[PDB]
RNA sequence: AAACCGGUUGAUCCUGCCGGACCCGACCGCUAUCGGGGUAGGGCUAAGCCAUGCGAGUCGCGCGCCCGGGGGCGCCCGGGAGCGGCGCACGGCUCAGUAACACGUGCCUAACCUAACCUCGGGAGGGGGACACCCCCGGGAAACUGGGGUCAAUCCCCCAUAGGGGAAGGGCGCUGGAAGGCCCCUUCCCCGAAAGGGCUGGCGGCCGAUCCGCCGCCAGUCGCCCGAGGGUGGGGGCACGGCCCAUCAGGUAGUUGGCGGGUUAAAGGCCCGCCAAGCCGAAGACGGGUAGGGGCGGUGAGAGCCGCGAGCCCCGAGAUGGGCACUGAGACAAGGGCCCAGGCCCUACGGGGUGCAGCAGGCGCGAAUACUCCGCAAUGCGGGCAACCGCGACGGGGCUACCCCGAGUGCCGGGCGAAGAGCCCGGCUUUUGCCCGGUCUAAAAAGCCGGGAGAAUAAGCGGGGGGCAAGUCUGGUGUCAGCCGCCGCGGUAAUACCAGCUCCGCGAGUGGUCGGGGUGUUUACUGGGCUUAAAGCGCCCGUAGCCGGCCCGGCAAGUCGCUCCUGAAAUCCCCGGGCUCAA
């Protein structure tokens, strides 16, 4: 979304560590961001198409069950099932709360897989077998 | 600026000159400061009364300070109750 | 932040010390000779003269190559106005011009010098009241600077 | 959207002080805003057929004016370089050609020439099916097969048939061709492309045209080849 | 005109300050006839409070219904309440915040989005639904709003296909300075179009006056959807440039950077998890003060100084203070929403509305200020196929000593008067003022042409001792009253005060106080001074900085020459032309 609660605009701090005044009192809607929308490991896949800036659309995986796991050693794509998240190297809190992010390790039925997609931005979990 | 006249005062001219230049004490509306304002013109003081609204204006002189023989006066009266003291003195207008 | 507004054009002719007795005498002489309304008219004429003289000075200060495409048209325009009588004089002679040459080009002055009026003030009254025709049209401004080609086309009603 | 008269382009043939505070804003069409003139401005200030914006809009709305083979009923339609303007009830045909004095002028052209437009190629893209889309100087596009698209390079010129939607001829950018300056300062000059300094950015290369002994310089972006020693279409 | 004048002495040469004379801006006093040109007017004062009115609509060629007139073919014309599309994020105001990528100049986005419009290529098949107006009932003080019934769509939704996105592998090929991009091939996952709708004409068929339609085809035309590019607007980044203070020297701890992620349309400590100690500073950090930036403006011969850097144009920010969102291509939205604060208005006490920094207008403040007027005719914009409609934008007048321009307040001869003013006499003219017509004007007003009587309707402000032009003329007062920017007068014989007469300067203006420039070579680059006039630190070491020997070779950074892309317009200088010249 474009939310003032998740403003991505500039700081008020200079590189010298000092403060600077606010050139603009209000927060631009163009500079607003949104909350995290990474999927939670669940019992069925739930997808939600959201309207974004300029009328485009973004598919959000609000809950993820299946992963498109690719085996390069077989050159094959299999739609596997996620038993669990083994680790989230970006932040362990994601794996602890059972959230799937890019670079996360997931134990699917084919084995361990690295998530090669942005599940909060792409709406699907493309994974590569390890 | 504007002011309200409080008392009529007379300052003594500087040493070589002998005279009692007649001024008033004026309290400015915007600040409340009380300052001595010279009332020019022969008989000009008689057109001034206590509690009369006056227009206070710089006396001239070098660098905005006091004038020739008047010690420590920086202002003078230009208007009395909305009518110019010059016009009142010349008879072109009557003080309201 | 500045907004441009028009300025007085007679400032270049107006002197900075008015209280000189010699300057007052010469200005009074010129004013009475040509029947001018006030000192502003004389100072406007002097401003015109100052423009002409400073243009001459500037063209003199420019190099020969730069001066070449401007020297002849400048003298031609002065001759056509009537301020200079010989359009082929040297440029430095233009520096010695006089305000009386500009004052002669006034419509009131020309009406008096053509013998159409009993006096210069009567010529001014004629131009004001509209009895002076310039090539068929009434020119009612006594301060109009008549050119050489239009000088002979002045009539009375 | 509004166009303040101060922000109107400087080459436009309109007074800068005497008039209203507004100018007719071109309606985002097939040219650049600063290198095009609206159709109402062409009708009122360039041809003097209409005395007001109301009369110009009436004339345009009737469909009397044709631009590049298509009737234009919008009074804000942009008109730009090399466009063919055709008046229907009178039969007069102009080309918007570069001009030394007015920077862009409507010069009458023959009826046989009215169906051709010399368009400078501005770029190429690869599109679906493996085809090549040529993008021209006025935003027009042409999709062609890859083999014909391979040999046409940027900054070339093509004489294009408006009525057939085809490339009548291709004029490649070579030294010694006749070129016209379509932009800045040295505008309208026609001469022989005889000298180039190839900068690292190809668009900013220094080009020199010659007309006998008349040598002018511009950048490569600002010239358009209009053929060899004789221009293909009447530009002057 | 590249200017000096008065003042410190018994007198003299200096220094040096203060005053005079000029221009501009603000306010103010006395006075004021006309016309033209111009983007003048609560800015310099509270972003202080507001009664009242107006200030964004348009489309029947998207849609159904109702009403009235007309007519027979398949409807014609007009109106109404609406749904629906597009617009209202442009335009108008103001100057609190801001010393900042705000602004200006020069470049980027290969890190991005964009309705409307343009072009090229392709597509438009099947099906379904609801809500207004309306009818029957209301409720409520009002605001607003409930239930049932019922007709539609270019309204809303599903299905199919096209298309799209993510991950991975490969490639001749494209663009481009350079591919993390485009195209092609391969695999999986995921998302997922459209209005053939309106009109016109033609054809055919179904149907009925209880209808005036529905359907199939064709052509024209305005439209709809996908892909690519452009256009326009917007988001973001970069280098450099433009204030004061050291009686402000250390500041910073998400602070500086890296790595991995989230979010975004998109890069980024934008945000998050871990890791390191980094980053700024005397070439002035940090702190404080002041201020919207620019084009530009005033002044001076110029260098320069100043901001009147108010009005006009461009960018920025804001809409009582502070926050947060909906819709939408675009807002966190001045005449839309929600909350806290702080006010206020209506009420039937249960509720509702509201903040003029929109155009008029009122209160307040202050030294200081315009009509609650007229029109969409010009300039443009939104809507519409169009015709047209709307617009306190804009245009027009009003008021106001806003700036510039051109004129009048008579001319001629004679007399008295002084050669002056003035009066009288004889003649002339009618700008101007007054009345009428045409033209002009959206209409008016004014302007211009023409007609009528008529000298007839029209001059003030400051000053006269020197500076500094103008009285040792007259009366009054008598160091009192008063003058006086400076020097200085007045204490009985005043050229200086109060009056008369008279003269002087400028003149529809002329004066007072302020601020800027000149003055001023008293800020000194051009271009000052430091023995004694103000001014060499008590002396020395040395960091940054500034300044630096000779010759030869290379470079070409400064420098110089030419050229190109630029530095918006207006403004400024020159030239030509058009307003009666002028402005
Ligand atoms: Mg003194
Ligand atoms: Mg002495
Ligand atoms: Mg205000
Ligand atoms: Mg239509
Ligand atoms: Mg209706
Ligand atoms: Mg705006
Ligand atoms: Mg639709
Ligand atoms: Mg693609
Ligand atoms: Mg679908
Ligand atoms: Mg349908
Ligand atoms: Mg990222
Ligand atoms: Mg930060
Ligand atoms: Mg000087
Ligand atoms: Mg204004
Ligand atoms: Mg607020
Ligand atoms: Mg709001
Ligand atoms: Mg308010
Ligand atoms: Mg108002
Ligand atoms: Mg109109
Ligand atoms: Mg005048
Ligand atoms: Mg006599
Ligand atoms: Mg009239
Ligand atoms: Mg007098
Ligand atoms: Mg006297
Ligand atoms: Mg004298
Ligand atoms: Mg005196
Ligand atoms: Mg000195
Ligand atoms: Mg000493
Ligand atoms: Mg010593
Ligand atoms: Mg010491
Ligand atoms: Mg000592
Ligand atoms: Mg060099």
């Amino acid at each position: 979304m474009k939310l003032g609660a998740f403003y991505k605009g500039g700081d008020l701090v200079k590189p010298s560590g000092g403060k600077k005044g606010r050139v603009r009192k209000t927060k631009k809607k163009a500079l607003g961001g949104g909350p995290p929308q990474i999927p939670k490991l669940g019992e069925e896949d739930i997808r939600y198409v959201e309207r974004v800036r300029g009328g485009n659309h973004k598919v959000r995986l609000r809950q993820a069950r299946y992963a498109n796991v690719y085996i390069p050693k077989e050159r094959r794509h299999v739609k596997a099932k996620i038993l669990s998240i083994v680790s989230s190297p970006s932040n362990p809190d994601y794996a602890r709360r059972n959230y799937i992010v890019k670079g996360a390790i997931i134990q699917t039925e084919v084995g361990k897989a690295v998530v090669t997609s942005r599940p909060g931005q792409d709406g699907v979990i493309n994974a590569v077998l390890i | 600026a504007r002011g309200i006249v409080l008392e009529k005062v007379g300052v003594e001219a500087r040493k070589p000159n002998a005279a009692v230049r007649k001024c008033v004490r004026v309290q400015l509306v915007k600040n409340g400061k009380v300052v001595t304002a010279f009332v020019p013109y022969d008989g000009g003081l008689n057109y001034i009364n206590e509690h009369d609204e006056v227009i206070i204006e710089r006396i001239g002189g070098p660098e905005g300070k006091s004038l020739g023989d008047i010690p420590g006066v920086r202002f003078k009266v230009v208007k009395v109750n909305g009518v110019s003291l010059w016009a009142i003195w010349r008879g072109k207008k009557q003080k309201p | 932040g500045g907004l441009k507004k028009p300025k007085k054009k007679y400032l270049a002719g107006k002197p900075k010390k008015i209280w000189n007795k010699q300057l007052l005498l010469e200005e009074l002489q010129l004013m009475g000779e040509y029947g001018l309304r006030n000192k502003k008219e004389l100072w406007l004429a002097r401003a015109r003269l100052k423009w002409i003289v400073r243009r001459a000075r500037a063209l003199l200060s420019m190099t020969a190559e730069e001066r070449a495409p401007l020297e002849v048209p400048f003298k031609e325009k002065l001759y056509k106005m009537g301020f200079i009588e010989d359009p082929n004089v040297p440029l430095d002679r233009i520096l010695s011009l006089d305000v009386r040459a500009i004052l002669e080009r006034r419509l009131q002055t020309l009406v008096f010098r053509m013998g159409l009026a009993k006096s210069i003030h009567h010529a001014r009254q004629l131009v004001v009241h509209g009895h002076v025709l310039v090539a068929g049209r009434r020119v009612t401004s006594p301060g109009f600077l008549v050119p050489r080609e239009l000088e002979d086309k002045i009539t009375i009603e | 959207v509004h166009l303040r008269k101060s922000l109107a382009p400087y080459w436009w043939p309109i007074p800068r002080k005497a008039g209203g505070v507004w100018a007719v804003r071109p309606s985002t069409g097939p040219h650049s805003l600063e290198y095009s003139l609206p159709l109402a401005v062409v009708v009122r200030d360039v041809l003097r057929y209409a005395k007001t914006l109301r009369e110009a809009r009436y004339i345009i709305s009737r469909g009397y004016i044709k631009v590049d083979g298509v009737v234009r009923k919008d009074y804000k339609f942009p008109i730009g370089l090399m466009d063919v303007v055709e008046i229907v009830p009178t039969g007069e045909i102009y080309r918007v050609v570069p001009d030394e004095a007015k920077y862009y002028d409507l010069k009458p052209i023959p009826s046989s020439e009215a169906a051709l437009k010399p368009l400078r190629v501005e770029g190429k893209t690869a599109v679906s099916g493996g085809r090549i889309q040529l993008h021209f100087h006025d935003g027009r596009n042409l999709i062609l097969p890859p083999d014909v698209g391979r040999q046409i390079k940027t900054f070339d010129t093509v004489v294009y048939d408006l009525e057939n939607k085809a490339i009548k001829t291709h004029l490649p950018l070579r030294l010694g061709q006749l070129a016209v300056v379509t932009h800045g300062g040295n505008i309208g000059f026609v001469g022989q492309f005889f000298e180039v300094v190839w900068t690292l950015k190809r668009r900013q290369s220094v080009v020199a045209l010659r007309k006998g002994e008349e040598v002018r310089r511009t950048i490569l972006d600002y010239i358009m080849v209009i053929g060899t020693e004789a221009p293909v279409v009447k530009i002057s």
